[PDB]
């Protein structure tokens, strides 16, 4: 992923 | 060759994430604008202000060729007068457009095992983007009253979000590539017509 889930562009993860 | 360069618009490697989209600028040259319409590859080809059939019949002083990737689901929001975050955030047309709006699945390009997020759409903005207005900003989106101080945290948030496009999704969920052809009339010499 290209962020942690949460962070960045993966705040819906 | 006279060929306006759909070549390229069509078969471009990389298309832009739909808050970045990509405008091409076509100008002196001819097209054979049935070869598009006749496509069974278009599950969208939709114009506004002029009808598909007359195309090869008119002549234009530019075109514009804007592209980039979004939802199968959310390619209803590029048209005249929608809203969602799309047409609000993104990539908006005017009431008045002339224009052909053309999609595709991309599925086999654009997804991949285990998700590709690569392309991002703007999720947050204090207000709508005007017609054909580009936003490539990427400000901490202030959600309440607590300054964000540039990073994000509870209540601001990255406003550039992944698209999550995984094989296996059901098939509005897919991707799917937009070009947008806007026909634009001037008070000046036309350069691109039909055959
Ligand atoms: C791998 C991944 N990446 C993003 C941005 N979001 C999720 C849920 N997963």
């Amino acid at each position: 992923c290209p962020y942690v889930a949460g962070r960045x562009t993966c705040l819906x993860c | 060759t006279n060929l306006c360069p759909f070549g390229e618009v069509f078969n471009a490697t990389r298309f832009a994430s739909v808050y970045a989209w990509n405008r091409k600028r076509i100008s002196n040259c001819v097209a054979d604008y049935s070869v598009l319409y006749n496509s069974a590859s278009f599950s969208t080809f939709k114009c506004y202000g002029v009808s598909p059939t007359k195309l090869n019949d008119l002549c234009f002083t530019n075109v514009y060729a804007d592209s980039f990737v979004i939802r199968g689901d959310e390619v209803r929001q590029i048209a005249p007068g929608q809203t969602g975050k799309i047409a609000d955030y993104n990539y908006k047309l005017p009431d008045d457009f002339t224009g052909c709006v053309i999609a595709w699945n991309s599925n086999n390009l654009d997804s991949k095992v285990g998700g590709n997020y690569n392309y991002l759409y703007r999720l947050f903005r204090k207000s709508n983007l005007k017609p054909f207005e580009r936003d490539i900003s990427t400000e901490i989106y202030q959600a309440g009253s607590t300054p964000c101080n540039g990073v994000e945290g509870f209540n601001c948030y990255f406003p550039l979000q992944s698209y999550g496009f995984q094989p296996t999704n059901g098939v509005g969920y897919q991707p799917y590539r937009v070009v947008v052809l806007s026909f634009e009339l001037l008070h000046a010499p036309a350069t691109v017509c039909g055959p």
